[PDB]
RNA sequence: UGGGGUAUCGCCAAGCGGUAAGGCACCGGAUUGUGAUUCCGGCUUUCCGAGGUUCGAAUCCUCGUACCCCAGCCA
RNA sequence: GGGGGGAACCUGGGGAACUGAAACAUCUCAGUACCCAGAGGAGAGGAAAGAGAAAUCGACUCCCUGAGUAGCGGCGAGCGA
RNA sequence: GUAGGGAAACCGAGUCCGAACAGGGCGCGUCCGCGGCCGUGGACCCGAAACCGGGC
RNA sequence: UGGUGUUGGCUCUUGGUCGCGCCUGCGUAGGAUAGGUGGGAGCCUGUGAACCCCCGCCUCCGGGUGGGGGGGAGGCGCCGGUGAAAUACCACCCUGGCGCGGCUGGGGGCCUAACCCUCGGAUGGGGGGACAGCGCUUGGCGGGCAGUUUGACUGGGGCGGU
RNA sequence: GGGCCUGACUGCGAGGCCUGCAAGCCGAGCAGGGGCGAAAGCCGGGCCUAGUGAACCGGUGGUCCCGUGUGGAAGGGCCAU
């Protein structure tokens, strides 16, 4: 008997997948124990829902990333730092960079998964990254004056 | 007794007592030693089923058993309640 | 596959190793089977045919060039048969069961020849190109096949050994065959 | 009515494609008060019998015969 | 809205035996008597997943004929489109 | 009812069995009324011992 | 009482079938353990071989196969000979065999969640547990009940005889 | 007692014995294909009267036959047993 699973199962399964088992198992173990559900016509075209109501939701995050990687994986910025030769006195914690972008160019930053590690503090140019899936390794110049 | 879904119930029937060799084989014909009435039952069974918040069971034949677990479905979009298992089952078509 | 893909004949000493091996209804009840004498083979593939014209020592003059090469007589009977190191065939017609030289003393001696007034004719053939292979209690079939050099013109046993389907006295299914020896063995219907 | 099983030395009976194995039966011989049980040796061979298979077949296929079982009907 | 009742008629759910066969078990009597239920002035059934051989017909119901035909049958008694 | 033989297909005063063109086997009303007898039905009239159903 | 339904998980466990893969077959002569039959005069080694050692299984105690290491360019058939059958190696297929495999089966353990028993009233906890129970189906034991049969003649009826 | 044979026939049957019915029985001859005899002829089992069983139900051979729309089947019928 065809039935749609939920919380996966050793022996057979994985949310969504559809394997079939003897009426018994079904009706007396899976269906009452909320394990899996009937594979009706009903909840059939319905699994289509979450199969695409997530497949096309995930494609959004993937599509707001790669769509800010061809418009922001190529920008390098220029930082208004102050010091003199070697070290500064103001590293540049993420946010800083962001206030030098969210407002210096116009880009809301998520000041953490940006690839910046221990605060900078020294003149020169750098590269970082971002995002969880296809990222966006964006450089950045630390200046003077 | 009589299934509650399909409505099956005991039918009556005779049991034939033949003897002899069918003429489809050896031949000579085939005789009948004894008849007599008796009844065939519907293989009904019990089917307890959660639903709403109660239990409610069923006098259904293994034949229309699926149909039971099939109602519990089409009623998920219903307002079945009140301490009425007796009424739950009722409106459960 | 497709038909008789001779191509499978694709590797050593001149390709004349391909066979026709099959299998069928084991010697049922009383009767059985036995291929025919000198199955022509619509190719011929000039093989070393030894039509030993057991004639009266005269059909060695036109039996040497009409469908063979060398020939003997009633001398391989009791002069070259006395010793087992000097001795096919075609028995004397009429009333002469030549069962005094070839019978038992385990080879060829089943079908004879035709041309009492000369060991040939005015269109000499049907005596030099093939042979047979009777019924081996267990594994029957096993027939002679052709050689590499021809396309839709090499499969000469697909028509020959094939239609030889003229022994079916009363048995079962005669399938399970293929072709080739000193090589491999493919799979093609019939 | 189908389909099995056999019948081989004298009694019952082992039983592979290359060969006839045993006990018992009787006979000779040793021992025996006497007497079973002993202990050796044999004793007996168209293996039902007619075809074909095979280089040959008791031992394997067809066929015919006798009897043994199973199962099965009986106007 | 029901429950209860109504001469006979109706339909559905169950359902004998004497008897017949010149005894008796298939068979017959009989789906009758009779138990129960439902309906109504009637009930039933009714618009083809049909009939059956006609290049056909064209709900159902009921009467006459079809015909004691076809067939059924310890092919008996006898049952019957 | 004017057609009958034949298991039948089938032919026809014929026909069936038959190798036969021997034989032989089978080959010409209805509708009412009245009466006798017969069939199915309780079938001249009373009479069992009993069997079955549902009730008391 | 078999089968099937209500009946579900898990592991072990053997069959029977077909696939395929590797072995398998020791009369007397023959280099010996030769399965039939067909092709066949040339193949196998760097697509790393003869003696050797380790190691598994078969045994007709001689003989057989696969895996690995050493090693390094040889082997084996036509031949011949013998025998009814000859030969490498390439097939197709018999007798029995195992090995993974499809499809089916037979049993054995253990589980809970059907079902059943039950527990100061329980959406539960305990116990049995895939068995029992009940439906359909199969064959049987069955005067406990049920329908009926148990002939005629006949110096009365039975008994005897016909 | 011996030699050749198989009439221990197929088609049929005028005419009668018997006789409640059904059965039982005898039969000359004609046609077909035969046997023995030279021929006339004879032969459709047995010197002779006992050696047996209606129908129903089936089975095996045959065969012209029927064949559920038509073709073919299944299943029937007829002859034989
Ligand atoms: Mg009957
Ligand atoms: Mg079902
Ligand atoms: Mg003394
Ligand atoms: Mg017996
Ligand atoms: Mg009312
Ligand atoms: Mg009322
Ligand atoms: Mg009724
Ligand atoms: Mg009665
Ligand atoms: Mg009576
Ligand atoms: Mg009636
Ligand atoms: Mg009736
Ligand atoms: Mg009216
Ligand atoms: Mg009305
Ligand atoms: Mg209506
Ligand atoms: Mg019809
Ligand atoms: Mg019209
Ligand atoms: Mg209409
Ligand atoms: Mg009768
Ligand atoms: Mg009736
Ligand atoms: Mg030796
Ligand atoms: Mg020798
Ligand atoms: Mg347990
Ligand atoms: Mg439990
Ligand atoms: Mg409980
Ligand atoms: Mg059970
Ligand atoms: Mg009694
Ligand atoms: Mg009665
Ligand atoms: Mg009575
Ligand atoms: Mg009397
Ligand atoms: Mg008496
Ligand atoms: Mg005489
Ligand atoms: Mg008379
Ligand atoms: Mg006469
Ligand atoms: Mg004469
Ligand atoms: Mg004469
Ligand atoms: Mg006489
Ligand atoms: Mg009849
Ligand atoms: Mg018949
Ligand atoms: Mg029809
Ligand atoms: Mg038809």
């Amino acid at each position: 008997m065809k039935v749609i699973l939920l919380e996966p199962l050793e022996n057979l399964g994985d949310v969504g997948q559809v394997v079939d088992v003897k009426p018994g198992y079904a009706r007396n173990y899976l269906l009452p124990r909320g394990l899996a559900v009937l594979a009706t016509e009903s909840n059939l075209k319905a699994l289509e829902a979450r199969i695409r109501a997530q497949a096309k939701r995930l494609a959004e995050r993937k599509a707001e990333a790669e769509r800010l990687k061809e418009i922001l994986e190529n920008l390098t910025l220029t930082i208004p730092v102050r010091a003199g030769e070697t070290k500064i006195y103001g590293s540049v914690t993420a946010k800083d960079i962001a206030e030098a972008l969210s407002r210096q160019h116009g880009v809301t930053i998520d000041p953490k998964r940006l690839a910046l590690e221990k605060p900078i503090k020294e003149l020169g140019e750098y590269v970082l990254t971002y995002k969880p899936h296809p990222e966006v390794p964006i450089q950045l110049k630390v200046s003077v004056v | 007794k009589v299934c509650e879904i399909s409505g099956k119930r005991p039918i009556v029937a005779n049991s034939i007592q033949r003897r002899g060799k069918a003429k489809r084989e050896g031949g000579v014909g085939k005789k009948t030693t004894g008849i007599s009435k008796r009844r065939q039952y519907p293989n009904l069974q019990k089917v307890r089923v959660r639903v709403a918040g109660q239990e409610i069971t069923f006098r259904v034949a293994a034949s229309h058993i699926p149909k039971v677990y099939e109602l519990v479905e089409r009623a998920k979009g219903l307002k079945l309640e009140g301490l009425s298992p007796k009424e739950i089952k009722k409106e459960l078509l | 596959k497709v038909y008789t893909i001779d191509e499978a004949a694709r590797t050593a000493k001149f390709d004349e190793t391909v066979e026709v091996h099959a299998k069928l209804g084991i010697d049922p009840r009383r009767s059985d089977q036995n291929v025919r004498g000198t199955v022509s083979l619509p190719h011929g593939l000039g093989k070393q045919v030894r039509v030993l014209a057991i004639a009266k020592g005269e059909k060695i003059k036109e039996a040497e060039e009409a469908g063979a090469d060398y020939v003997g007589g009633e001398e391989i009977i009791q002069k070259i048969l006395d010793g087992w190191m000097d001795f096919v065939m075609g028995a004397v017609g009429s009333k002469l069961g030549r069962i005094l030289g070839p019978r038992g003393l385990n080879p060829k001696a089943g079908t004879v020849g035709f041309n009492i007034g000369e060991i040939i004719r005015e269109i000499k053939a049907g005596r030099i190109e093939f042979r047979n292979d009777k019924t081996g209690a267990i594994h029957a079939p096993v027939g002679k096949a052709s050689f590499p050099p021809e396309k839709l013109a090499d499969n000469i046993r697909a028509f020959i050994r094939a239609l030889e389907a003229h022994k079916p006295e009363g048995a079962k299914g005669t399938f399970l065959r293929s072709v080739y020896v000193t090589t491999t063995m493919g799979p093609s219907v019939r």
